[PDB]
């Protein structure tokens, strides 16, 4: 290895990053939830469908 | 604004003792005020010396508001057409000329008319066409 | 993490680690004089950390492999030629000195940061405070000018203000005609080329000025190279004493984790070291700054930030 | 408006002008500065006493409360500049120049 | 003669040279706060009573 | 004068507060401000504000001041200022007098100075009413209520003077 | 100073802020005002130099002016209204004597002086608070009672604020003095819509903000506070200065660079008012904010610079500062002129 | 009437006899200290009429609110030395 | 090559005013590290006749 | 402007009645550029940290860009609120006062002059 000490980086922080999917995979079904019944409501309440 | 509509009130070209005096009490205000400034964020020497900056500041005003609001009536009615925006314009080197003898060098003579000769046409314009440079609020 | 606000607030100080065994050692002396070996006998005696004296390519040993850089990639100057040639034109009598001077200076920043990481104290060999002697020195015969002096002090006041001084300073006293007599034994063909005048200079500016400009920050422990040969009796004075001279002797956490700050820093301690103040003997053009750039990226680990250089072998680059 | 509230109101424009207008000792200023708001004070008791306003006497002590905290911000700055200059005098007050 | 002696001092020139003059003593103040706070009160004064801001 | 009291009251405030605006030295300039807060106080005494008045006494006349003319004492010029030293203060304390008797005696003409605002100065016994407090004291019920009715104005107040004491020993100690 | 009480300090500088524009009272509005000056001047007072000394003591004078300016603002209101409530001013005199006391809370006429000077003096993390954070709360106010404020008196402290703000940073060679100015004269920008439609002032504000933050963390990664120590920061981060050139001419104005969009909205607000002379003379005179913007781009990264021989010991350590938000900052402050149709949400 | 007729005769009295017997940074420190001490005590000094409210429970929380924020106060100037006269 | 910058070019932008004038002539660049150099100390090391000659720090002696 | 309209509790950034509108679409073009800008931050990222850009952590990256497509498509509907509401009370004020917009007559090009001025 090149660096004589492990540089803070280096290595793969598995707590932070799961976390970081975490984020984003609840960010997504909570988008991809809020859109689906935002759409249904908006179809009934004028009356659409 | 007493001293705009002193000035405004007087016809074009008519009572040139009247605009004159109205022209100048204008120049002689503003060049007030640029005096006190300048004795203010520049300390003179002795206060003969600040009174003496501040002679030069309101001559130099006075100087030419007097003979453009001259020039202007003059303008007016020995041409017979006081709409004309040209009337102001001539007085833009009449007030131009004024600064370029106060400083003795007519380079800044010379400028002077192009910016004041445009814009003492430019507020002739403004009187006529009814441009509002601080409009009030409307939509 | 380090001392950053986080780890301050949690309740980590810095008194709390300090023992009696917290002192900065200057163990300094003249050109050669043997200061070098008494640097390593008292820090094994009382077990402080020892600092090797700071060099052209010390920064070098500091990162990546710790191991010297190419001259022109790191330095530019070169010790030897201004050994070999007392009065060049390519300037490298003066942009020796400066580059020894933040050498030394980022020493300094790493024996802090260990001792305020460790309390465990530190010794060094020609402290930045000593480097001026050297360069005014230089000035004496010449191998630098007016012009040039401007340039370091400047440099000295803006960085060297927020370092404390040491507490232990060991003056290795040897004299003249011995150290005249002596390069002729130590056989390296670059400092043979070594004139007494300059030689003559850097002991009287020692003496005179190193000792007394900084005795007030921290008592003055003479010791003649016999003494330093002894080290028995330098390592007991050493303790006999409490330094209370200087203001090291006052400072809590409050500034300590300001002192933290900028050695953590690295860039910090020396960022003050690049002053713009164009002396010809230091200032690069950017057509040879750009190619040397160039030169220094895609060498082996420095293309990216430490830990992300798939060159080296960093795997999980598109993760981490 | 009655003559007391004028004699009030050109009070503070007097201590307007005298801090505005300044002299060589900082000193000066810093007792003008909170002058000023005395004027403030003794006014603004003025009119809640005057109008029957019984909740609105909250205002002329926390007025002068948090005027005390400038106050006591204004001399800690004050020996500040004592302390690197010698005196508060403020021609020396520009070191930022440049 | 008419291009790059007049024609670019005309335009150019003249107004990078009005901007000099004015940017001149925009930018040298004195540091003075005694000056500062009486260019206030100038200021102040002139704004309430002359032009007429009041009325 | 019985009838204008205040006036007078109110005359001698400010003819103290121009006398120490006129840039004196600072123990000179804490007299007359002093002087000042003390009439002040009568000028609001005489309409009611009994805390209010007695209250300006306790924590800016024997408050603000006390500090004030302790910071002048370590200030110590070795050249104090008196009145006589400069002809400035002076020019400022008969002007400070010419405007004020100017003013006022066009008040005692025809009452309709309108120095910016419209001011009909006269007597100041008119403006009071014709109400009857009963027992309880209107300035006392109104400072009182700062426990029941100043929820919010109190929190901030307690927590500026918080901030405050940190914010003096922060900038004091000199790092 | 110690970490805990400098983020209570700071922390306490938003709660301020945050009171000036929860409240509906007059009082509680200079409440927040001044609670917010007291844990200012100790974030000024960090460096504890004679400089941050100098620059304390003339924010103090004129922040404290102000604010006892202010309560008489209120106090005539008073006396003539009995009202505290924050809406439209009854008095003349008083809302005159309102705008000149916001105005030297914001600095934009000649009450700018200190703008500069108070910004230079103190550190570079200090003068980000100062041009960003501590502007919000003025604004806040003079939006509330904007339909009330006189048109002629807050377009004119608009003009003189862009046209000394122009003119100031022209002949300034510290990097805090050039931001200074053209932060005065951001300010008289939005200001001088302030009385037609406050939408386009908050929007101003809520895009200035986004430079003036992203150009002050690319300056203190530099560490750079002159124009030379700016030139060298090419030789070891020339990514970090190639970033500077392109939110520096967003600053400038220039399409499709987001930092149009406020400017562009503004001189349409203004046309619809049928005031035409003063978007022109606006729009003309941000070229002189242009040209120190344009200069510090050529010392920059446009043209490199000489560097020095020390230089070469930065190559080989990485930064430490964590200079959260950047990457953001300046996407947010470049970029996001397609997004302009996004005003509707600020109604 | 009497309280200034008070006033008037003890100056006097005293302006007579003087006449009569002529003719014939941690001091600094602890300066803003009671002045930022002294001001909370006007917040506090109306109290007995407070009391009185009928609203007992916020008054009383609310008094208790500033006598320990300046007990907070007095506190944080003890540790942090403050109160010690710097030597 | 393509024409870069010298020392004179940077010497253009290095001035404490960028376009210097007679009034601004004697103007000095900041120090760098922001800090003005300490004057001449205030410290008042008063000596105090007690005869006894003392000095005291204010209040330390 | 808005700002005090009837109905107006503050600190909302969607009022109830504004879902009666047609939600905007994923695959909006303006959302879109909503993820591009978020992606953009990601880039910069790393190249502030001088990290491999183009694939110098997909964690990161993919942040940036569902917090930039969360935030937009927030916004996006705020934004269609907004322009709804203001066309909304439009109409309702135009049907409100019918004198002060009076249809003016209609009359074709075969009658209106328009004074043609030649070119030469
Ligand atoms: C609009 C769209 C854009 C904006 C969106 C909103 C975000 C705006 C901010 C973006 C980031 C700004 C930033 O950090 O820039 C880097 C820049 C420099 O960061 P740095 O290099 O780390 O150095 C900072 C210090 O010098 C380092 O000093 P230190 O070593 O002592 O560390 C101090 C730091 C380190 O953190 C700590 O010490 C943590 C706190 C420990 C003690 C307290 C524990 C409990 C905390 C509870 C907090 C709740 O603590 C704090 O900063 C404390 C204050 C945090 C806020 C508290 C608010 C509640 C009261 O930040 C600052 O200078 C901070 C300025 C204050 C905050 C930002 C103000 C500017 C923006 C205002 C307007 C925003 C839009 C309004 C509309
Ligand atoms: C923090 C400690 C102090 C606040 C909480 C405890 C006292 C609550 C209180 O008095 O509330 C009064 C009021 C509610 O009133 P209340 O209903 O308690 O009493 C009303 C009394 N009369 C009818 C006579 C007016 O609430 C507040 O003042 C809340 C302020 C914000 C609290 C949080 C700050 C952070
Ligand atoms: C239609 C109604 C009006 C009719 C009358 C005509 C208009 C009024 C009269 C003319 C006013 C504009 C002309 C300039 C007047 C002020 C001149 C002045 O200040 O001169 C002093 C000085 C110039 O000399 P200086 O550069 O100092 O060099 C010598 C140094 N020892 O000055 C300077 O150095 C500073 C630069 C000049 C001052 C700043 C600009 C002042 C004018 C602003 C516009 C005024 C408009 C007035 C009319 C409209 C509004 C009522
Ligand atoms: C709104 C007011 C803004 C005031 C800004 C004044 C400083 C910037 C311009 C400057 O320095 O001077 C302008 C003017 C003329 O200055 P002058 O007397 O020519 O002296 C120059 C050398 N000190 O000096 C002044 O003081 C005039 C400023 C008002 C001009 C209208
Ligand atoms: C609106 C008009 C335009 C406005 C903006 C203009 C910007 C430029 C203007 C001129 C700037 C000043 C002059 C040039 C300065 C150069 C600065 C610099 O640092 O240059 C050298 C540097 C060396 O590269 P280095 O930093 O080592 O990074 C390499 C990549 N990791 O180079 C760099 O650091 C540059 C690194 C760039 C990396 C780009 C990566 C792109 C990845 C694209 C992925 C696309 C994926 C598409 C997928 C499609 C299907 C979904
Ligand atoms: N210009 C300059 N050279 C320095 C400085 N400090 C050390 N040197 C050089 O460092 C080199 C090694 O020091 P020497 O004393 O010669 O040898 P050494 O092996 O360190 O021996 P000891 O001093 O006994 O430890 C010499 O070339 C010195 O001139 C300095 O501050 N400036």
């Amino acid at each position: 290895k090149f660096y004589i000490r492990e540089p803070p980086h280096g290595s793969p922080d598995w707590l932070k990053v799961g976390l970081t999917l975490g984020t984003s995979v609840f960010l997504w079904i909570y988008l991809i939830k809020q859109h689906k019944e935002d759409v249904l409501e908006y179809k009934r309440r004028n009356g659409l469908e | 604004k007493t001293l705009l509509h002193k000035y405004s009130d007087i016809p074009e070209g008519t009572e040139c003792h009247r605009k004159a005096y109205a022209s100048t009490s204008i120049g002689g205000a503003t060049g007030l005020i640029v005096s006190a400034y300048s004795i203010a964020l520049k300390p003179p020497a002795s206060f003969l010396e600040g009174v003496a900056r501040t002679g030069r500041y309101t001559f130099t005003s006075a100087a030419i508001g007097a003979i453009f609001g001259l020039t202007s009536c003059i303008s007016a009615q020995v041409r017979e057409k006081p709409d004309d925006p040209l009337n102001y314009f001539i007085g833009g080197c009449a007030g131009g000329l004024t600064l370029g003898a106060r400083t003795r060098s007519y380079g800044i003579g010379a400028a002077a008319c192009a910016y004041m000769g445009l814009t003492a046409a430019l507020v002739k314009m403004g009187q006529l066409e009814g441009w509002q440079v601080f409009a009030e609020p409307k939509v | 993490l380090q001392y950053g606000p986080l780890a301050f607030v949690l309740g980590e100080r810095t008194t709390r680690k300090l023992t009696e065994t917290s002192k900065v050692i200057t163990v300094d002396g003249n050109i050669c004089s043997g200061k070098g070996r008494l640097a390593r006998e008292i820090a094994e005696k009382l077990g402080l950390r020892h600092f090797p004296e700071a060099g052209i390519h010390y920064a070098d040993s500091t990162t990546g492999d710790g191991k010297p850089l190419d001259v022109q990639l790191s330095g530019n100057c070169s010790l030897e030629k201004f050994y070999d040639d007392p009065k060049s034109n390519d300037g490298n009598s003066y942009r020796l000195q400066s580059w020894l001077y933040a050498s030394r200076l980022l020493q300094y920043a790493d024996a802090l940061e260990h001792l305020l990481s460790t309390g465990q104290g530190v010794v060094l060999e020609r402290s930045i405070y000593s480097d001026f002697v050297f360069l005014e020195a230089m000035y004496r015969q010449g191998f630098i000018r007016k012009q040039c002096v401007e340039h370091y002090n400047e440099v000295k006041k803006v960085t060297a203000c927020e370092y404390l001084p040491p507490h232990v300073v060991v003056y290795v006293d040897v004299p003249v005609p011995e150290i005249q007599s002596r390069i002729q034994k130590k056989g390296n063909p670059h400092e043979m080329k070594i004139t007494a005048a300059y030689l003559q200079d850097i002991e009287n500016a020692y003496k005179k000025t190193f000792l007394p400009e900084m005795s007030e920050k921290c008592e003055v422990l003479q010791y003649s190279a016999r003494e330093a040969e002894d080290a028995e009796k330098v390592v007991e004075d050493i303790e006999y004493l409490k330094c209370d001279k200087g203001p090291w002797p006052d400072q809590d956490d409050r500034t300590f984790h300001r002192l933290r700050m900028l050695v953590q820093n690295k860039l910090e301690v020396l960022n003050y070291t690049t002053i713009p103040v164009y002396l010809p003997e230091i200032t690069i053009g950017a057509h040879q700054s750009d190619r040397v750039f160039q030169k220094f990226t895609e060498l082996p680990g420095r293309k990216y930030s430490p830990g992300y250089n798939e060159d080296v072998g960093d795997k999980w680059i598109w993760l981490k | 408006m009655p003559l007391v509230y004028m004699n009030i109101i050109m009070a503070f424009a007097i201590a307007l002008a005298g801090l505005l207008m300044y002299r060589s000792h900082l000193m000066s200023s810093l007792l003008c500065l909170e002058g000023m708001m005395l004027s403030l004070f003794i006014m603004s008791t003025l009119i809640i006493l005057n109008t029957h306003f019984t909740l609105a006497n909250m205002m002329p002590i926390i007025l002068l409360v948090f005027a005390a905290c400038e106050a006591a911000l204004g001399l800690s700055l004050l020996v500040m500049v004592s302390n690197t200059y010698g005196t508060d005098y403020v021609q020396n007050l520009n070191l930022l120049q440049c | 003669l008419l291009d790059l002696i007049w024609l670019e001092t005309i335009l150019p020139k003249t107004t990078s040279f009005i901007q000099m003059k004015m940017s001149i003593m925009v930018s040298n103040q004195k540091g003075l706060i005694k000056l500062y706070f009486l260019s206030f009160l100038i200021t102040i004064m002139i704004s309430m009573t002359l032009f007429n801001y009041h009325e | 004068m019985t009838m204008y009291i205040a006036f007078i009251l109110s005359t001698i405030f400010v003819i103290g507060f121009v006398g120490f605006s006129s840039k004196p030295s600072p123990i000179y300039g804490g007299l007359g401000l002093i002087v000042s807060g003390g009439v002040g106080c009568g000028i609001v005494l005489n309409f009611g504000g009994s805390f209010l008045g007695l209250m300006v006494f306790l924590i800016y006349l024997g408050g603000m001041l006390v500090v004030f003319g302790y910071t002048t004492a370590m200030a110590t010029e070795m050249y104090p200022e008196v009145w006589v030293s400069n002809k400035t203060v002076f020019g400022a304390f008969v002007s400070g007098l010419m405007m004020e008797f100017c003013m006022v005696y066009y008040a005692l003409k025809e009452e309709e100075v309108e120095i910016i605002f419209k001011f009909n100065g006269l007597g100041d016994w008119v403006i009071y009413d014709t109400g009857d407090s009963g027992f309880f004291s209107e300035e006392a019920m109104g400072i009182a209520a700062l426990y029941s009715y100043g929820t919010w104005l109190v929190i901030v107040t307690g927590w500026s003077l918080l901030i405050g004491v940190v914010v003096i020993m922060e900038i004091t100690r000199g790092n | 100073m110690n970490p805990i009480i400098y983020t209570t300090l700071i922390m306490t500088v938003m709660s301020g802020t945050m009171l000036v524009m929860i409240s509906s009272h007059w009082l509680l509005i200079w409440i927040g005002f001044e609670m917010n000056l007291l844990a200012m001047i100790p974030v000024l007072m960090k460096n504890f130099n004679p400089r941050a000394t100098e620059a304390a003591t003339k924010y103090f004078l004129t922040q404290a002016t102000a604010s006892m300016m202010l309560m008489m603002a209120i106090i005539i209101n008073l006396l003539y209204s009995g009202q505290w409530t924050i809406t439209k001013m009854f008095n003349p005199v008083a809302m005159t004597m309102m705008t000149m006391a916001l105005a030297m809370k914001l600095g934009l006429s000649p009450f700018h002086f200190w703008v500069p000077e108070v910004t230079q003096g103190i550190s570079l993390q200090a003068g980000l608070l100062l041009l960003t954070w501590q502007k919000l709360a003025p604004l806040s106010v003079l939006c509330q009672i904007s339909q009330s404020i006189n048109p002629n008196l807050m377009l004119t402290m608009a003009m003189l604020s862009i046209l000394i703000g122009g003119w100031g940073g022209l002949n300034q060679t510290q990097l805090r003095k050039i931001m200074a100015y053209s932060s005065i004269a951001h300010m008289g920008w939005m200001t001088a819509v302030l009385p037609y439609n406050t939408t386009m002032t908050i929007l101003n504000l809520l895009i200035y903000i986004t430079m003036t933050l992203a150009m002050f963390m690319l300056l203190i990664h530099s560490s750079a506070t002159t124009t030379l120590s700016l030139s060298h920061t090419w030789n070891k981060m020339p990514v970090i200065t190639s970033l500077m050139m392109v939110t520096l001419l967003s600053m400038g104005g220039l399409p499709p660079l987001s930092g149009f969009m406020p400017k562009w909205m503004i001189i349409q607000e203004m046309t619809k008012n049928e005031s035409i002379i003063m978007p022109t003379l606006m729009a003309m005179t941000a070229l002189l904010n242009l040209y120190f913007y344009m200069r510090l781009a050529y010392s920059s990264s446009l043209t490199m610079f000489p560097s020095t021989n020390n230089m070469k010991m930065k190559w080989q350590f990485e930064h430490t500062k964590q200079m959260k938000l950047l990457p953001t900052m300046i996407v947010l402050s470049t970029l996001v002129l397609p997004m302009t149709p996004a005003l509707s949400s600020l109604n | 009437m009497n309280i200034m007729l008070t006033l008037l005769t003890n100056v006097t009295l005293a302006s007579l006899l003087v006449l009569i017997a002529f003719w014939l940074m941690k001091f600094f420190l602890v300066a803003i200290t009671f002045l930022l001490f002294d001001l909370e005590i006007a917040l506090l000094l109306p109290l007995p009429w407070a009391s009185q409210t009928n609203n007992l429970k916020t008054m009383l929380t609310m008094a208790l609110f500033l006598l320990i924020l300046l007990a907070a106060s007095l506190a944080y100037e003890w540790t942090q030395k403050g109160l010690e006269w710097a030597e | 090559r393509q024409w870069q910058p010298d020392v004179e070019w940077a010497e253009q932008f290095g001035g404490a005013v960028m376009y210097p004038t007679k009034e601004t002539a004697h103007w000095k660049p900041p120090p760098w590290n922001d800090v003005d150099p300490p004057k001449d100390t205030l410290v008042s090391n008063l000596t105090l006749n007690f005869r006894l000659v003392m000095e005291l720090s204010g209040e330390m002696v | 402007m808005m700002s005090g309209r009837p109905g107006r509790v503050p600190l909302q950034f969607l009022p109830n009645e504004a879902r009666s509108l047609p939600p905007p679409k994923l695959t909006d073009p303006r959302l879109v550029y909503m993820g591009f800008l978020g992606y953009c931050s990601g880039l910069i990222d790393n190249a502030i940290r001088r990290r491999p850009v183009v694939s110098a952590g997909l964690h990161r990256q993919l942040l940036y860009v569902t917090s930039f497509v969360f935030f937009g498509y927030y916004l996006l509907k705020r934004q269609d609120y907004m322009y709804a509401l203001r066309d909304h009370d439009m109409f309702a004020y135009v049907k409100s006062h019918p004198e002060d917009f009076p249809e003016k007559d209609k009359k074709t090009y075969g009658e209106i002059l328009e004074e043609f001025h030649p070119v030469r």
